[PDB]
């Protein structure tokens, strides 16, 4: 589980753009204060290999 | 003396530095904390190094590549910008892998 991608996210990467930021993504209404609830959410996922 | 490059500028994403030191040029790409207030008194995920006069600089960033051009030269009437023409010439190009949004120059 050491291996990670990224399913959330505000809008599209450009060509080579490299975004590590690791925030608690606001995918909806609610006010997120930095953790996570209802439409507040974990940015990240992993594999299991 | 040098530029600060970023959307945040701190923290939360990544921001360059670049900075003369007066022997050379150091460049730096980081998730940084800014000063406050930043001037010179006298995480590491990329790093580089290397009135009458009138210094001209250009900067752009595309496809997560950034170039630096410029010129020197000098003036007679340091009132405002010299009436006339002289192209500026490449520097450097760096692989930076980001958007930028906001700048701020250095003392």
């Amino acid at each position: 589980y050491n291996y990670l991608f990224r399913l959330f996210r505000k809008s599209n990467l450009k060509p080579f753009e490299r975004d590590i930021s690791t925030e608690i993504y606001q995918a909806g209404s609610t006010p997120c204060n930095g953790v996570e609830g209802f439409n507040c959410y974990f940015p990240l996922q992993s594999y299991g290999f | 003396r040098g530029w600060i490059f970023g959307t945040t500028l701190d923290s939360k994403t990544q921001s360059l530095l670049i900075v003369n030191n007066a022997t050379n040029v150091v460049i730096k790409v980081c998730e940084f904390q800014f000063c406050n207030d930043p001037f010179l008194g006298v995480n590491c995920t990329f790093e580089y190094v290397s009135f009458k006069n009138l210094r001209e600089f250009v900067f752009k960033n595309i496809d997560g590549y950034f170039k630096i051009y410029s010129k020197h030269t000098p003036i007679n009437l340091v009132r405002d910008l010299p009436q006339g023409f002289s192209a500026l010439e490449p520097l450097v190009d760096l692989p930076i892998g980001i958007n930028i949004t906001r700048f701020q120059t250095l003392l």
